[PDB]
RNA sequence: GUAGGAUAGUGGCCUACCAUGGUGGUGACGGGUGACGGAGAAUUAGGGUUCGAUUCCGGAGAGGGAGCCUGAGAAACGGCUACCACAUCCAAGGAAGGCAGCAGGCGCGCAAAUUACCCAAUCCUGACACGGGGAGGUAGUGACAAUAAAUAACAAUACCGGCUGGUAAUUGGAAUGAGUACAAUCUAAAUCCCUUAACGAGGAUCCAUUGGAGGGCAAGUCUGGUGCCAGCAGCC
């Protein structure tokens, strides 16, 4: 049973400081990892287009996920994007300066897509969005 | 230092917890269109100041009677509603203001006013002729229709004396009308 | 409309208002004249100055 | 034994809609007016707002 | 602990001699912090959780250290001296440096504005009622955040539903601000706001968008195309 004794206040703090740990979230948030992802704790980073690649979507679905491998500027590191929307994969390149946010799932994958936590936001500084609906054009340079 | 950073100021609604209660929506839209409101914003914002009067009021109810600062602020609140319209004189009582509803509040609008004593054909009405500076609640025109006119104030709303409606000069558009016409 | 609020100031004498009355209130009704300055240029044409000693320190600022 | 999927295929559907041009209607009233008329429609006036 | 030195002054602050003491699972010592502390901020049954660089208070720093003069007050950096790192000019002999002040530039990055006007207000400062003040204020950029609030209102006609309501790029005249502009007002001077001559609405082109329509969760078993492809899908 728990203690209860009224000169016990600092067995139940150090129970509980002791027990947070096996908290995921807790843990998370306070091993202080977070700077050594490839984000580095922010929403964005910018990187360049290395390769396009096609990802296999995973069971019961069976599609090629369109995908480009960015080096993140800021410290060098690798990383897959998925590239949403019809033929949105035709506006990137090689070489090309792709702004990159998280899947909406805090470092995990999403849907089908395996192993791919990533998605392109915006492409030669105009986004995939406007490029979609034709509302701006990519840069020619 | 920014003297201007020293300036406050505050939220005046909340959205809703559950965006889509279908019993929700249609009760909001109801109240919307009997008022003429542009938005749930304005219903919720009504929402939001009965709220705080009911919390306020409901604080005050748990302190003792003779507590004094129960009868100050009581008193405060009841003075309060009473000089809005909110409660009758006969409804004295800190009790009365929890039983008080979002009509309640909306039944006090410029615009819900001005449709009610007969200067609009209709509630949307009384929202362009405000709104477009033909209504005055003194001396002072007001084109704001969420203005809470209080008791004292109801009875001197009238058409804003520099109006068509309420005086000379009528608008541009009878003066080109009249001009067209006089070849 | 129809309506404004303001202040206002009844001096005994013309005088009186031009001993204790600010300059800038004083030019508005034609008692003063406003003289035409850059503060930017002041600042700089002091600076000059600060660097030459002697009588010469007057025109030094004009550079 | 066929030609699933690949990089050659982004755009595909997307290129083969045909194209339909957007119909020209007149515009809805905005904010007290939409709400009047939404009021009018779902209360005064009157199986689901869009069903055929 | 004793006696001295130094200090504005207490004190191992320092010196000489003496004693072996001092802290520690009631966590010392060591390490990390993407750690300045607080007043406070977000959320609110209650208890709690998370945040606090930033305008108020206290501390520290002026590229990194160290030393110091003047002075009531500084170990000052829009003061000096030396070293270290950067770095401008040179007639090559020398000579001058410190934006974590206001602007502004490079760099960095997801990430942040004008090299403007003024001491008119608040206050500070000097020999001084008067000078000065990038403190501070004004104006510029500004969908961080917050407040109010347009994009239509009313009749006739025709359709519909029970005199009463709803619809119509059908008709009819009324109203008005977005804009524009004398003028005045505002203002240190301007600008904006407020006020207001003359203009300013019918597809009132003065044309509302962002997301969705299997469920969670409000909204189509509509039509065409594609055919585990392309794609969608926070989860199923
Ligand atoms: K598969
Ligand atoms: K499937
Ligand atoms: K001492
Ligand atoms: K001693
Ligand atoms: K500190
Ligand atoms: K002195
Ligand atoms: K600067
Ligand atoms: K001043
Ligand atoms: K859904
Ligand atoms: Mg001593
Ligand atoms: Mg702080
Ligand atoms: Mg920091
Ligand atoms: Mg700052
Ligand atoms: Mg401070
Ligand atoms: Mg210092
Ligand atoms: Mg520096
Ligand atoms: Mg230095
Ligand atoms: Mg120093
Ligand atoms: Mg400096
Ligand atoms: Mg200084
Ligand atoms: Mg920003
Ligand atoms: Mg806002
Ligand atoms: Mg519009
Ligand atoms: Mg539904």
């Amino acid at each position: 049973g728990k203690t209860r004794g009224m000169g016990a206040g600092r067995k139940l703090k150090s129970h509980r400081r002791r027990q947070r740990w096996a908290d995921k979230s807790y843990k998370k948030s306070h091993l202080g990892n977070e700077w050594k992802k490839p984000f580095a704790g922010s929403s964005h980073a910018k990187g360049i287009v290395l390769e396009k690649i096609g990802i296999e979507a995973k069971q019961p679905n069976s599609a090629i996920r369109k995908c480009a491998r960015v080096q993140l500027i800021k410290n060098g590191k690798k990383i897959a994007a998925f590239v949403p929307n019809d033929g949105c994969l035709n506006y990137i390149e090689e070489n090309d300066e792709v702004l990159i946010a998280g899947f909406g799932r805090k470092g995990h994958a999403v849907g089908d897509i395996p192993g791919v936590r990533f998605k392109v936001v915006k492409v030669s500084g105009v986004s995939l969005l406007a490029l979609f609906k034709e509302k701006k054009e990519k840069p020619r340079s | 230092v920014h003297v201007a950073f020293y300036r406050n100021y505050g939220k005046t609604f909340k959205k809703p917890r559950r965006p889509y209660e279908k019993e929700r929506l249609d009760a909001e839209l109801k109240l919307v269109g009997e008022y003429g409101l542009r938005c749930k914003r304005e219903l919720w914002r009504v929402q939001y100041a009965l709220s705080r009067i009911r919390n306020a009021a409901r604080m005050l109810l748990t302190l003792d009677e003779k507590d004094p600062r129960r009868i100050f602020e009581g008193e405060a609140l009841l003075r309060r509603m009473n000089r809005y319209g909110l409660l009758d004189e006969s409804q004295n009582k800190l009790d009365y203001v929890l039983s008080l509803t979002v009509e309640n509040f909306l039944e006090r609008r410029l615009q819900t006013l001005v449709f009610k004593t007969g200067m609009a054909k209709s509630i949307h009405h009384a929202r362009v002729l405000i709104r477009q500076r033909h209504i005055r609640v003194g001396r002072q025109v007001v084109n704001v229709p969420s203005f809470m006119v209080r008791l004292d104030s109801q009875k001197h709303i009238d058409f804003s004396l520099i109006s068509p409606f309420g005086g000379g000069r009528p608008g541009r558009v009878k003066r080109k009308n009249q001009k067209a016409a006089a070849k | 409309g129809g309506k404004s609020t303001g202040f206002g100031l009844i001096y005994d004498s013309v005088e009186n208002a031009k001993k204790y009355e600010p300059k800038y209130r004083l030019i508005r009704n034609g008692l003063d004249t406003k003289v035409e300055k850059s503060r930017k240029q002041m600042k700089e044409r002091k600076n000059r100055a600060k660097k030459v000693r002697g009588v010469k320190k007057t025109k030094a600022g004009d550079a | 034994g066929k030609v699933h999927g690949s990089l050659a295929r982004a755009g595909k559907v997307r290129g083969q809609t045909p194209k339909v041009a957007k119909q020209d209607k007149k515009k809805k009233p905005r904010g007290r007016a939409h709400k009047r008329m939404q009021y009018n429609r779902r209360f005064v006036t009157a199986r689901g707002p869009n069903s055929s």
